């Protein structure tokens, strides 16, 4: 998962 | 734990949730391709992160999509329109495209990493988005016995998502694209949506006798969706  | 409840931006669709959609389940929110389901995703995905007397959970945001369809603009646009930061709404956002149905099955696995991490700060994970939930089932498990697998590694799938919910108070939020039936769900809430005259959206519950009867009727805008 990454942020934005 | 009590449940918490996420308003939708909708009070005719909030009404028919009973307050919104519920920490510890899993709502599905099932219709035709271009009935507003992912617009209804996005507009979740912002309002869980306004404070409780704003019918949010002051919460974070996993989302798995398995088509490309998230779009950061749009998150940025119905946050901006609702009062709150368009990239701090983003930051609190964790995003992954789902490859493929088994690493879709993984994700819900390396999903609970980050829900652990953030469970005791000011932002715990309160929803989790998962768009499509069946799109790489539909293609992947198909043709003679494959009714039966697909819906068993389904059930699997939606019993992993019922536990973070339930484990972690996680509003569990999926989308479903629906033609033509008589499968079984598993989903705590399905909610059947439609697009109807003049663009207007409708929503009905389905299955769902003890809860209100009725429609509720929306439509999408730059706050994401309202009465």
């Amino acid at each position: 998962f990454h942020t934005g | 734990a009590t449940i918490g409840r996420i308003s939708t931006g909708s009070k005719s669709l909030d009404k028919l949730l009973g307050g919104g959609i519920e920490t510890q389940a899993i709502t599905e929110v099932f219709g035709e391709f271009g009935s507003g389901k992912t617009q209804l995703a996005h507009t979740l995905a912002v309002m869980v992160q306004l404070p409780p007397e704003e019918g949010g959970l002051n919460g974070s945001v996993m989302w798995i999509d398995t088509e490309n369809t998230f779009r950061p603009e749009r998150i940025r646009e119905i946050a901006q329109n609702r009062g709150l930061d368009p990239d701090e709404v983003l930051k609190h956002i964790a995003y992954a495209r789902a490859f493929n149905s088994n690493h879709q099955m993984l994700l819900v696995q390396q999903a609970e990493d980050m829900i652990k991490e953030l469970l005791n700060t000011d932002r715990p994970v309160k929803l989790l988005i998962v768009d499509s939930l069946t799109s790489h089932f539909r293609s992947e498990y198909i043709g003679r016995g494959a009714l039966a697998e697909r819906q068993q590694k389904l059930a699997k799938h939606l019993a992993d998502l019922h536990r973070l919910a339930n484990l972690y108070d996680i509003a569990v939020f999926v989308t479903n694209q629906v033609q033509a039936h008589i499968l079984a769900h598993s989903a705590t809430l399905r909610v059947y949506l439609r697009k109807g005259k003049g663009g207007k959206r409708i929503a009905r519950l389905i299955d769902a006798p003890h809860l209100p009867e009725g429609e509720a009727v929306f439509s999408i805008t730059e706050k994401g969706i309202e009465d």
